[PDB]
RNA sequence: CUAGUAAGCGCAAGUCAUCAGCUUGCGUUGAUUACGUCCCUGCCCUUUGUACACACCGCCCGUCGCUACUACCGAU
RNA sequence: GGAGUAUGGUCGCAAGGCUGAAAAAUUGACGGAAGGGCACCACCAGGGGUGGAGCCUGCG
């Protein structure tokens, strides 16, 4: 337990240094290793908001894209737990949307079906957490959909100012 | 009379009407009406 | 009621670990929870010496 | 109603806090004040005594590159910068909460670190005189601080911490002890190594070098162990040679040398000291090949040892200007010019105007002391039941009798006529000794705690372990009467000069005023938070005040009372360890106070808000695009020179500013403030929404407020012209953003449909049988009606 | 003091307490002026619960107390 | 005679003074900022008394 704690505080502070640096990639990977989703979410928010995205990168950082492509199944699953929470919130939803979007774009659905973790028991099992993800995504899809159906007005008005 | 008031407000009791719920009679346990 | 072990949920419903938590936020959330709660014969030698 | 003032304060060298300093002068800390002595002659050079602050100080530091200007950190958490050229605090800093523990001075002396028991660390510019900033790590209190810029520190959680100065946060951490606590910190002055002393006596040794990647500067190059398995207090390096000293609070310090790590460092010597050392300090002297170790010992002492380099010797010492273990009794002279001072192990008498010790004797223990009229000779009753007789002139012991066997003689009272003394012990007998011989003894029920004569030598009174008092007649030893009611044993007594009143002080945190005719308690009085030690009238009513008196009590308090009005007339602060003894002048002009402090003292609009924010952000965007034009023209130095409020908010972008200061407000008020905005304000808001969509964020909010603006002014927009390009920008940006969002989440729901059905197909069924009916969520929905 | 209201005008009764140096009734004529807003003054209430769909919101802040633990200091 | 009910008188206890007038707290004590609801003891439009002189119940 002693040597484990030495390692823990070492990696904890080096994580902190990564956050100070904005060392986003390694910051995320050790953030996953240290399982703390507040800071993890903050990092996700920044990396979907870099203000200078790679036009090819799914998240605006190909390094993040690579490590999520290199994720293991259990990491994926605990991530999904954090994802279902962030989808439940609707301020966090777009950031919650972008990552799974890349995450779906990364790994094949055969693997996604064949996810088998020991921590799948009761409510926190696979069908259920994905189900909740399904419903909340449906809610947001509805929201942005009708929002676009509203937004057409600016084109109408622009066409009017064209008419004058 | 100021003495009596002092005694009661320290040893807090009043003879107030309270807000008795309208549904003690039918909901004698007063369940919440939502999820269970 | 469905929270993780080392972590607690927010009123917003956001997962935060108590370890990743800061002390300041710890104090303030203690204050918020409490706010809601409130809303609900010896020796003479020892003696002289 | 003459109030009393602390006129003198002395009898003391270094208190039990740390931070000795050397300059051939020794800079130590008294209780409140900080005083400097010479070590060759025991005369104190001066004192640094601040009339404003009365907190004890525990942190003392010398400015490098500039002596004669010195920083001190008190118990409250204040900082005072003094001079030695003139005994003046030049500045004070009041930034912490409690008990400044560690101090630090810059290499140039322009910068000062203050670490406290209140666990926060505050740095101080020393020419701007400001709390510069405040480094916030350290789950518990700091035990060490050092400057490199850079900062290294250790905290009681065994946590070592490297901060930057320019970038205010830490970069390195390690633990010294996994389960233990780092107590002391030692730095190579050439910045090569650091040693952490932790509570097992474990001295972990570390090598040090002088950001996106793995930064590593410190290395635990090992650990060592001293002989003493105590909590190490401090580790002090040689400023010049290759030596250092480890100690806890003990009668020993282990001096080790510098050449694996145990090979690198071996113990040079181990100095046994006469007392438990509080703090060590270095001294080098000009012209010697030796090591001047200046230790300040907890038992109120200074010691100087010489260490040879390739044995210790007790070279110099300071003990005479104060007692050593704990002061217990006092007897000030009948002429009130000198006083006897009785401590465990020692008796020193002192002249009051010099406030300086004249004579010294060794005792074993001192319970109680009293000179004899004429002040030629003095008497001490002592813990072993015994009684010792000295004189002040030849400075010798005259006599010694075994008053009691081992029954500590608690009380001693010279007769008012001055031909006898009486002695009360931890036995059941109060004996009477006419000078001497034993005139007469007194058998009672319990062990006697205190007693006194009557000033007219006509009565006496005793105060027993049974929480009671037995007043007896002086001539024959008959019961005058008895006193009760004190729940805990009465600790002291005092009666009036005309023998008309008594104050009786007990450990039940109160006193009683008795009338001495039938002994009616004129007033019981709780007036002290703790156990009142002693009480004292003034003898002389010549001033017209003889029924005034004094109470010394365990909460470090003295209190001045009048019996006749039964009222508190004064409160006397000034000591900080618990007071033990006190005495009043025969004339009553002043009084002396002896404490466990080991001192004796002598006492004589909403939308408008977003409108201005919009305006500010427009200015921000203007100077930013202009700075862009500048840096595009040439990569010369070009400051964007944003607003002080932006740079106070940490160089946040204008879009972040306006979105935050909009998102703060509630929805209904948002609707109305957005309504109340005027039309000049409109297109700048449009540009902000354009920026929002281009760097998309809170896109439902943005669309929402957009549509509100358009509908509430659908005519004026199609009246204007300059909207047109801006509206095309927002059209393209918003349409693309919405498309991006929707397409992504639609991909999401699509793939989720896929994986859910595939999961169902994984989980269909395995066995095939006749019972297929094994082939669903449900919810509750209580409804009251 | 904001609608048969301010006010005007008389007529009567004289009710077990009060009230003829007046009380209380009944009728008569009957307007202006805001009828909104929390800006000033305040007062109350939110920041917990007490119901779920859509919808939205998204962890208020301060100084201390009490509690468990940790270690420190100094007497007996 | 029994059962109740009252009523008064009797009797025993209560009826022996370390004493001499002037807390509870894992739940508590106290703020502060924002936001709402209100009010001729708030804002705003006005109106109308008393307060000037004489008469006098009342109150001090």
């Amino acid at each position: 337990a002693a040597q484990a704690a030495l390692k823990l505080v070492e990696q904890e502070q080096t994580l902190e240094n990564y956050i100070h640096a904005g060392a986003y990639r390694d910051a995320i990977v050790l953030a996953l290793q240290l399982n703390h989703p507040g800071r993890l979410l903050n990092l996700f928010t920044n990396v979907v908001t870099t203000r200078n995205p790679d036009p090819d990168s799914l998240t605006g950082l190909k390094a993040v894209d690579d490590v999520l492509a290199k994720l293991s199944d259990e990491q994926i699953f605990q991530l999904l737990l954090r994802l279902r929470d962030w989808n439940t919130n609707a301020r966090t939803a777009p950031v919650a949307q972008r990552v799974l979007w890349a995450l779906f774009k990364s790994h094949p659905a055969n693997k996604l079906s064949s996810l088998s973790v020991k921590g799948a028991r009761g409510h926190k099992s696979l069908n259920e957490v994905l189900d909740a993800i399904k419903v909340y995504t449906e809610r947001h899809y509805k929201r942005i959909e009708e929002l676009v159906d509203e937004s057409y007005l600016v084109e109408y008005t622009l066409r009017e100012m064209d008419a004058l | 009379i100021e003495e009596l008031i002092k005694r009661r407000i320290l040893a807090g009791e009043f003879d107030e009407v309270l807000r008795r719920r309208p549904d003690m009679f039918g909901n004698p346990h007063g369940v919440r009406r939502g999820l269970v | 009621d469905t929270a993780e072990k080392g972590e607690v949920v927010t009123k917003a419903g956001i997962p935060i670990a108590k370890q990743e938590m800061s002390r300041e936020e710890k104090l303030r959330r203690r204050r918020r929870e409490k706010e809601r709660i409130r809303k609900a014969v010896q020796s003479s030698g020892a003696y002289k010496l | 109603y003459l109030k009393f003032e602390p006129s003198k304060s002395f009898g003391v060298v270094v208190s039990s806090n740390s931070n000795l300093v050397w300059s051939g002068q020794a800079i130590v800390a008294a209780n409140e004040e900080v005083l400097v002595w010479d070590i060759k002659k025991g005369e104190l050079l001066s004192r640094w005594r601040d009339e404003n602050c009365k907190f004890r100080v525990t942190a003392i530091a010398q400015s490098r590159t500039d002596p004669d200007v010195f920083a001190v950190g008190y118990e409250d958490g204040s900082i005072r910068l003094w001079d030695s050229k003139i005994a003046t605090s030049v500045v004070s800093f009041n930034g912490h909460k409690s008990a400044i523990t560690v101090l630090a001075f810059d290499k140039t002396g322009v910068r000062l670190a203050s670490g406290s028991k209140d666990t926060d660390i505050i740095v101080w510019d020393l020419v701007a005189e400001v709390g510069q900033y405040k480094l916030r790590g350290h789950k518990d209190q700091v035990t060490g601080l050092y400057f490199i810029g850079f900062l290294l520190t250790t905290g009681k959680d065994s946590l070592i911490k490297l901060w930057d100065l320019s970038s205010r946060h830490c970069i390195e951490t390690h633990v010294a002890q996994a389960n233990g606590e780092c107590w002391a910190l030692g730095v190579s002055p050439d910045f090569t190594g650091c040693i952490t002393a932790g509570n097992d006596g474990e001295i972990t040794v570390w090598a040090l070098d002088a950001l996106s990647q793995s930064v590593n500067f410190l290395q635990n190059r090992g650990t060592l162990h001293r002989s003493s398995k105590e909590r190490a207090a401090e580790v002090v390096f040689h400023p010049l040679r290759d030596y250092f000293a480890v100690h806890g609070v003990e009668k020993s310090v282990e001096i080790w040398r510098i050449r694996e790590v145990s090979d690198v460092f071996v113990q040079h010597v181990i100095v046994r000291t006469t007392g438990k050392v509080r703090s060590v300090d270095w001294a080098l002297n000009p012209g010697v090949k030796d090591l001047q170790l200046l230790v300040g010992g907890t038992n109120n002492l200074l010691e100087l040892y010489n260490i040879v380099g390739k044995d210790y010797n007790k070279a110099l010492a300071v003990e005479l200007p104060g007692h050593r273990t704990d002061i217990r009794s006092v007897a000030i002279s009948s002429d009130d010019k000198m006083l006897a001072s009785a401590a465990n192990g020692s008796l020193k008498i002192w002249n009051i105007k010099t406030q300086q010790c004249i004579r010294t004797f060794d005792c074993g223990y001192a319970l109680c002391c009293a000179f004899l009229p004429g002040d030629k000779v003095v008497i001490v009753g002592t813990k072993e039941g015994e009684l010792q007789l000295y004189d002040v002139a030849s400075a010798s012991l005259l006599e010694t009798v075994n008053a009691h066997d081992g029954h500590a003689v608690w009380a001693l009272q010279v007769h008012p006529d001055g031909r006898s003394v009486v002695s009360g012990g931890a036995d059941k007998t109060a004996k009477f000794w006419d000078f001497l011989v034993q005139s007469r003894i007194l058998k009672v029920s319990d062990d006697i705690l205190s007693l006194r004569f009557s000033p007219d030598a006509r009565l006496l009174a005793v105060a027993l372990l049974d929480s009671t008092v037995k007043v007896f007649f002086n001539d024959t030893l008959k019961l005058y009467l008895n006193l009760y009611g004190h729940k805990l044993p009465v600790l002291s007594m005092d009666i009036s000069y005309d023998s008309k009143l008594i104050v009786t002080s007990s450990a039940d945190k109160n006193i009683r005023i008795w009338g001495l005719d039938f002994g009616d308690c004129h007033k019981a009085l709780f007036g002290h938070q703790d156990s009142i030690l002693q009480v004292a009238f003034i003898p002389h009513n010549s001033d017209g005040n003889g029924h005034y008196f004094f109470s010394a009590s365990k909460d470090r308090t003295i209190k001045y009372w009048d019996a006749d009005k039964f009222e508190q007339i004064q409160r006397i602060d000034g000591h900080h360890g618990e007071i033990w003894a006190l005495a009043v002048s025969h004339s009553g002009r002043f009084l002396v106070s002896a404490s466990h402090d080991k001192s004796i003292r002598v006492w004589e609009m909403a939308g408008e808000r977003i409108a201005e924010a919009l305006e500010l952000g427009m200015t921000d965007l203007n100077t930013i695009r202009e700075w862009e034009e500048a840096r595009q023209i040439n990569p010369n130095i070009a400051p964007p020179q944003r607003n002080p409020i932006f740079v106070a908010l940490g160089n946040i972008p204008a879009e972040t500013y306006v979105l935050n200061t909009l998102q703060k407000i509630k929805p209904a008020s948002l609707h109305d403030a957005l309504l109340v905005l005027p039309f000049s304000t409109i297109p700048s808001l449009l540009t902000f929404l354009n920026l929002f969509a281009q760097r998309e964020l809170n896109v439902p909010l943005t669309c929402r407020i957009l549509f509100f603006v358009l509908k509430t002014h659908h005519k004026q927009i199609v009246a204007s012209r300059t909207m047109r390009a801006t509206l095309e920008k927002v059209r393209a940006n918003l349409r693309a953003a919405l498309r991006r969002q929707k397409d992504e989440m639609g991909f999401n729901i699509a793939a989720l449909k896929v994986v859910s059905m595939q999961l169902r197909d994984k989980s269909v069924r395995e066995y095939v049988d006749e019972t297929w009916e094994e082939k669903v969520r449900k919810r509750a929905f209580a409804s009251l009606s």
